RNA sequence: GUAGCGAAAUUCCUUGUCGGGUAAGUUCCGACCUGCACGAAUGGAGUAACGAUUUCCCUACUGUCUCCACCAUGAACUCGGUGAAAUUGCAUUACGAGUAAAGAUGCUCGUUACGCGCAGCAGGACGGAAAGACCCCGGGACCUUUACUAUAGUUUGGUAUUGGUGAUUGGGACGGUUUUCUGAUUGUUCUGGUUAUCUCACUGUGGACCGUGAUCCGGUUCAAGGACAGUGCCUGAUGGGUAGUUUGACUGGGGCGGUCGCCUCCUAAAGGGUAACGGAGGCGCCCAAAGGUUCCCUCAGCCUGGUUGGUAAUCAGGUGGUGAGUGUAAGUGCACAAGGGGGCUUGACUGUGAGACUGACAGGUCGAGCAGGGACGAAAGUCGGGACUAGUGAUCUGACGGUGGCUUGUGGAUGCGCC
RNA sequence: AAACGACUGUUUACCAAAAACACAGGUCCGUGCGAAGUCGUAAGACGAUGUAUACGGACUGACUCCUGCCCGGUGCUGGAA
RNA sequence: CCCUAAACCGACACUGGUGGAUAGGUAGAGUAUACCGAGGCGAUCGAGUGAAUCGUGGUGAAGGAACUCGGCAAAAUGCCC
RNA sequence: GGGCUUAAGUUAUCCGCCGAAGCUGUGGCAACCUGUGUGGUUGGGUAGGGGAGCGUCGUGUCAGUGGUGAAGCUGCCGGGUGACUGUGUGGUGGAGUUGAUGCGAGUGAGAAUGCAGGCAUGAGUAGCGUGUGACGGGUGGGAAUCCCGUCCGCCGAUUAUCCAAGGGUUCCAGGGUCAAGUUUGUCUGCCCUGGGUGAGUCGGGUCCUAAGGCGAGGCCGACAGGCGUAGUCGAUGGGUAAC
RNA sequence: GUCCGAACCCACUUCAGUUGAAAAUGGAGGGGAUGAGUUGUGGAUAGGGGUGAAAGGCCAAUCAAACACCGUGAUAGCUGG
RNA sequence: GGGGCCUUGUGGUUCUGCUGCCGCAGGAUUGGCCAGUGAGAAAUGUUGCGUGAAGGUGAAGCGUCUGGGAAGGCGUACCGGAGUGGGUGAGAGUCCUGUAACUGUAAGCGUGGCACUGGUGUGGGGUUGCCCCGAGUAGCGUGGGACUCGUGGAAUUUCGCGUGAAUCUGGCGGGACCACCCGUCAAGCCUAAAUACUCCUUGGUGACCGAUAGUGGAUGAGUACCGUGAGGGAAGGGUGAAAAGUACCCCGGGAGGGGAGUGAAAGAGUUCCUGAAACCGGUCGCAUGCAAGCCGUCAGAGCCUGUGUGGUGAUGGCGUGCCUUUUGAAGAAUGAGCCUGCGAGUUAGUGAUGCGUGGCGAGGUUAACCCGUGGUGGGGGAGUCGUAGCGAAAGCGAGUCCGAUA
RNA sequence: UGAAUGUAUAGGGGUGUGGGUGGUAACGCGGGGAAGUGAAACAUCUUAGUACCCGUAGGAAGAGAAAACAAGUGUGAUUCC
């Protein structure tokens, strides 16, 4: 049978043109008042995963190209 | 992950949405057009770019990375501004 | 906490104390009350009779014993027949003092010992039998309850079954008395609450009759109820009656106690890092100034003089470099002040981030330069909160504001996305 | 002679026969009969071919003398501004 | 045909369990017990041998619970008038 | 440990030797690096990673081979760095199977208190299930254990006799001694063959009902089903004619 | 629901057995033995249920939820191989 | 849309009543386009085909050699629309059974199809004025279920309980809802084929098993046996080509053996092919009764043998099992009495992701299915991956996104 | 024929007209409907509408001739791949 892809991984991770795995930075959904604009700038970007985490995400995606 | 909140839970969900009616433009470049129609392709068409390679039964947008030293009449579905500018500079045209 | 009872089937201390019994009595039985922690239908205190119940004593009686002996028998033992069992890494399987996974037939150093049988005894082979029944850890089961979430049942009201006619009580329709109105209303319709009636709805019932010569059942009828009850659906309450489950870890075993994230110091062995239920403390804030900027100032202590006034309030002179101070722990800092004061302000900005620091990662931290638009300063310039480092919470889901990217035939709407 | 249970009985087949259970007696609560209670989805049935001197539940446990104070908590019963 | 069993229930040709009927004599209250009757059996490995020891019985000087957690077991008592 | 001071004790110092799978010499194997004439470095190893193989079975193809003896089994003589092996040589055996090269695996066992069978160990050991047998004669290949007889002992509210339940041919006669019988056995409740059970009255049915079961219709229940009327069964009882 | 005591029913003590004669018995005593007695035959109650003079006892020789089959090759961060 | 209202049209008529002495309908052998045993508003005899169940025919070899036996060897011929097998005393194309090919089928309830018989039967155009078009239904509320959708922005669909419509200028659907547009006409019914399956029947097949395997079952197998019952549930295959199964004699009561016969073989004698290991013995060689032994190993005398290598081994040195699990085990931690057999990394996906290798290459590749009853081959490009990325997306595009066209 | 009873029905008496009963390996349709398991606990969810169960077929069944899709043209019953 076909292998299903992981739903959370589908919704959370992207794969770039060069095979890099990127996610959205965590920690900016709420409780933003005490955070400086510098902290929000650090948390508003797009993070590139480490090699091990990227391999795990690629295993979780059943060939799904990411969101 | 051993009980630690796993990456696929700690990372925030990329939100957004998908366009239900999004169409994807098969793209051909001026490098490829020049290479596959070197003898000054007079009137290239969707069928001609398909017999070369455009993956037919799709819209056949033409993009403009290249030089296009020849004169060519593209007759395709949509084109980029730089591609159009290069085409009229070389002396060709686009249609549709 | 009464009557009564009490070192008791209850008394920890405890062999309480006294008295009886014995030559000697932690037991006994009668008392004391100092009841750790009696007590009146989970009955209190008694009680003739009863007890293969528990306890103490006397007598009789005895191999229970001093202290065993002897006799006969079924096994044991020899011969003939028949003929298992658990167990089993191995074998030509000593002792001593050692050594080693800390208890050796098997290793070391020594000592002793001819080969093989038979009857015996149980010190060892950590002997055999049962993947310890205690302990802990994982799982399960059943039990309990004011654990959680449900549920049968019981119960509430609505509504359907469900109709007829009334009164007695509230809200309008509605005009046309009042006085559209603070206040009164009536009639003409409409709609709630409450309540009493009526009866080929219904009740599964009391009598009679018939199916039938049947204590079932049904039908007819009478009586009694009666739109109630019953039942369906919806709904609130109740519900260990029942069901599924949860009930953390660390830990010099576990339990109890304590602890769990963040910050500072020491341990920490002069980079960084470094554990213990190691040694000390803090944090879950605060401040519209205690932020920004610009200019100005120097403290604490000590000595002397001085109304109230004293060690110490305010004042003067002298001395005094950090020992004062710092919103808040501690350290590193800060007198060039980052400490004290005045002026003007909102940078406690928007768009950014070269380049680095630090973590397994999520992440945490610093940051030049630039644009916009400001504050302060004559300018140089400084300003993306606070001398620095704690004052915090990923994701999910939902919410508000803005934006308008998307919207399933189109236009809206609605929903979503983005910030 | 003391403790316990009044007694005869009953009980852990296969480690406990007892001071445990039962018991006669006692009290409280429920039940007006299609009873309450119980089995069952229901019809039915037991209760009972019984009718409050009965039936069901609870605790106590022959007999003698007795059974005190507390309704704040919880439960039950009644009441409904 | 077996049938208070070698034939049934116990895996056995198993010192266990299995309902009913008949059931004489003497001693005796007796269907207890002893020895016998009607009738039936000698039991399904034997032969020996004074070992220790274990089981099962027997007797015991003087003492008489000194035993032991405890008079456990045994002994004594026992019937009729 | 023996023993040692007459050091074989301590200490300073000198001269020798012993001593490892270390080093060196010699011979073989292997991995890697290197310019590729040389040479250099390396080769303990659990978990584990990489590489290259042995053996078994099936199978495509080619070459074959086999009663002048395949497979299997079992000796001897050999071979390889290993799993293993000989195209050496016998024995047993009686119908298949070898080499090359591919292909496919139910492809390798010493452990799982593993499963099945066979067989050891304990061991000629414990036991042979309450007891009283003795003798004379007989039978027989064989007799404590079979038959007959005589003594003796045992049971006798049962070790007797007859039923029910249950069993099912064990009953009788004759033949038998592999197995079974806790020994032996000529014997048997065993084996083999044949035979044996006679009812108007006995015990049941043809008669009766109890508890209880089933239950025409029926009532109840989503279905499945529950209950129950009329009935109809059901002895452990009633009724019923022989000694 | 008297007394002593056989049958009968029981199971208090002790010894033996404990690879037993026996997966609970045997020897010696012991309790009840006209009663809430005991026993034969047939029947009824069934597994979250039965029944229980109540021990969580018993329900076909292991019952804090029987047995058989099925879901099923349940699952096991554990032990073994 | 239909009914109605009309302008016409019914198969050529014997020539009946009614509507108007117009027309309508019954009528009757006869055409007849047709249509038929089907779901089709229906269902009743005679004639044309190859066959299934049984059968029939079915080609073509001898001679020598060794052997118990020829299918083997050697020589030499034949058949083949037949060389697929399986038998026969060993390995057969021509010995047997068959096979190829052809043929028969009477019969079937036969069956399928054809003819006939027989049985059954037209519309087109206009027209709104009217009439009809499936009701406790659709909807709505509520409590549940199914839809990717787990109550939600909740369409569509469904059950219980309430409530309850329009009906053509109408109803429903197009994911709340409304409008328009597009589609469609629910609340009546029947419908072959492609699809699923095998207790059975017939034929065939297997890099499937070969008696601990394969069914539990190659045999009295759901049997023996166990359980009250539901239920559980085995083990045991092989003489030889042919019984020619050992006449007769001897020891023995027999059992068993010894002679002899049968047979190629009897050490193939029925417990019978082959006959391994554990295990149990006889014989021979050496060692062993002064010795402390994880049982071996290295050194090594003597003896035996010499089939000149082998067997044995006095005596000396060194030396604490295997596995598991462990910081650490000879361990007095676990498991194993012994041998033989059996017993654990598999398989399936046009799964995911690497690598090796082969093909093709800016292209690669098919899936279902169709053809090949002749297979493993050919077709099939629907799809799918590569061919452009960036963005939540509109979109833009070698750029894009955040941003101010920074 | 017609009860109570008036209509009449229930019922009763004929007649025998037709059908039913039960079995069956898989496949079908309609309905009822687990748990172990997974989620490293667990309750939503999962397992799974699976196991099992009830009713009921046929040689196949079910479905089926648009109150359908589509999205601007169009497709034209259902089933299956
Ligand atoms: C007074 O402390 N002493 C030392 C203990 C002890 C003393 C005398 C005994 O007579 C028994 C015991 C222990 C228990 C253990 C029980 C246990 N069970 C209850 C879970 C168990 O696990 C088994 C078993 N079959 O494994 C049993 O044997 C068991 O039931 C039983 O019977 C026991 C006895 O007999
Ligand atoms: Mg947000
Ligand atoms: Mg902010
Ligand atoms: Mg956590
Ligand atoms: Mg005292
Ligand atoms: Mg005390
Ligand atoms: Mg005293
Ligand atoms: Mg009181
Ligand atoms: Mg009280
Ligand atoms: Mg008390
Ligand atoms: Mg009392
Ligand atoms: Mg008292
Ligand atoms: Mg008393
Ligand atoms: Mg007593
Ligand atoms: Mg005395
Ligand atoms: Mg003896
Ligand atoms: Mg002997
Ligand atoms: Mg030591
Ligand atoms: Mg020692
Ligand atoms: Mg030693
Ligand atoms: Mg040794
Ligand atoms: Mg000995
Ligand atoms: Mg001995
Ligand atoms: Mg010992
Ligand atoms: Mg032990
Ligand atoms: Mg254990
Ligand atoms: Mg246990
Ligand atoms: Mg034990
Ligand atoms: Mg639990
Ligand atoms: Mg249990
Ligand atoms: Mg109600
Ligand atoms: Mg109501
Ligand atoms: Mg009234
Ligand atoms: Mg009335
Ligand atoms: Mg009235
Ligand atoms: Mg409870
Ligand atoms: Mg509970
Ligand atoms: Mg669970
Ligand atoms: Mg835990
Ligand atoms: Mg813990
Ligand atoms: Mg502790
Ligand atoms: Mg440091
Ligand atoms: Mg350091
Ligand atoms: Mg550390
Ligand atoms: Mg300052
Ligand atoms: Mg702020
Ligand atoms: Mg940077
Ligand atoms: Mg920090
Ligand atoms: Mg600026
Ligand atoms: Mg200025
Ligand atoms: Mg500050
Ligand atoms: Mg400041
Ligand atoms: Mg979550
Ligand atoms: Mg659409
Ligand atoms: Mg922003
Ligand atoms: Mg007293
Ligand atoms: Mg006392
Ligand atoms: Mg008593
Ligand atoms: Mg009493
Ligand atoms: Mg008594
Ligand atoms: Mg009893
Ligand atoms: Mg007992
Ligand atoms: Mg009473
Ligand atoms: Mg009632
Ligand atoms: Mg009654
Ligand atoms: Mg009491
Ligand atoms: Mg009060
Ligand atoms: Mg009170
Ligand atoms: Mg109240
Ligand atoms: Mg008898
Ligand atoms: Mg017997
Ligand atoms: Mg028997
Ligand atoms: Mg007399
Ligand atoms: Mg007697
Ligand atoms: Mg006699
Ligand atoms: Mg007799
Ligand atoms: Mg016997
Ligand atoms: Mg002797
Ligand atoms: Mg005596
Ligand atoms: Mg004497
Ligand atoms: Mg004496
Ligand atoms: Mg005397
Ligand atoms: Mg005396
Ligand atoms: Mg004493
Ligand atoms: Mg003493
Ligand atoms: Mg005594
Ligand atoms: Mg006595
Ligand atoms: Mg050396
Ligand atoms: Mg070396
Ligand atoms: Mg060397
Ligand atoms: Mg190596
Ligand atoms: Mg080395
Ligand atoms: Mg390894
Ligand atoms: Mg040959
Ligand atoms: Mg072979
Ligand atoms: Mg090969
Ligand atoms: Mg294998
Ligand atoms: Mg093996
Ligand atoms: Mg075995
Ligand atoms: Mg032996
Ligand atoms: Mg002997
Ligand atoms: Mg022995
Ligand atoms: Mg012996
Ligand atoms: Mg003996
Ligand atoms: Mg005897
Ligand atoms: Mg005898
Ligand atoms: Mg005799
Ligand atoms: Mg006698
Ligand atoms: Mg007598
Ligand atoms: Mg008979
Ligand atoms: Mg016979
Ligand atoms: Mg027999
Ligand atoms: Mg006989
Ligand atoms: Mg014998
Ligand atoms: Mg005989
Ligand atoms: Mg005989
Ligand atoms: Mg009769
Ligand atoms: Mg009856
Ligand atoms: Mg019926
Ligand atoms: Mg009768
Ligand atoms: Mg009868
Ligand atoms: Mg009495
Ligand atoms: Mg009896
Ligand atoms: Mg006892
Ligand atoms: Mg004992
Ligand atoms: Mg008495
Ligand atoms: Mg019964
Ligand atoms: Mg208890
Ligand atoms: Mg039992
Ligand atoms: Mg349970
Ligand atoms: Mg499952
Ligand atoms: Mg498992
Ligand atoms: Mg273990
Ligand atoms: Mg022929
Ligand atoms: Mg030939
Ligand atoms: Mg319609
Ligand atoms: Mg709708
Ligand atoms: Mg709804
Ligand atoms: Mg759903
Ligand atoms: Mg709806
Ligand atoms: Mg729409
Ligand atoms: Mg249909
Ligand atoms: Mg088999
Ligand atoms: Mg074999
Ligand atoms: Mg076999
Ligand atoms: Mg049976
Ligand atoms: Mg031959
Ligand atoms: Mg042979
Ligand atoms: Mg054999
Ligand atoms: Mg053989
Ligand atoms: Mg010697
Ligand atoms: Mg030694
Ligand atoms: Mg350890
Ligand atoms: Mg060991
Ligand atoms: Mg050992
Ligand atoms: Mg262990
Ligand atoms: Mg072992
Ligand atoms: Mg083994
Ligand atoms: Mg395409
Ligand atoms: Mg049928
Ligand atoms: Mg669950
Ligand atoms: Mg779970
Ligand atoms: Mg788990
Ligand atoms: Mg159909
Ligand atoms: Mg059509």
């Amino acid at each position: 049978p076909k292998m299903k892809s992981h739903s959370g991984t589908k919704k959370r991770f992207k794969v770039t043109g060069s095979g890099k795995v990127t996610a959205r930075k965590a920690g900016k959904r709420h409780l933003n008042e005490h955070k400086s604009s510098r902290v929000t700038r650090r948390l508003t970007g797009e993070t590139v995963l480490s090699k091990g985490e990227a391999a795990k995400v690629k295993k979780l995606l059943a060939g799904h190209p990411g969101r | 992950a051993g009980g630690q909140m796993p990456i696929h839970m700690q990372a925030p969900k990329l939100g957004g949405f998908h366009n239900p009616f999004r169409t994807e433009y098969q793209v051909v470049n001026l490098d490829k057009v020049e290479a596959l129609f070197p003898k000054g392709g007079k009137i290239t068409v969707d069928d001609l770019v398909s017999v070369g390679a455009v993956r037919d039964n799709e819209l056949v947008k033409v993009l403009g990375t290249g030089e296009l030293t020849v004169k060519v009449d593209l007759v395709v579905d949509a084109w980029s501004k730089s591609a159009q500018e290069k085409i009229e500079k070389a002396g060709g045209s686009v249609t549709k």
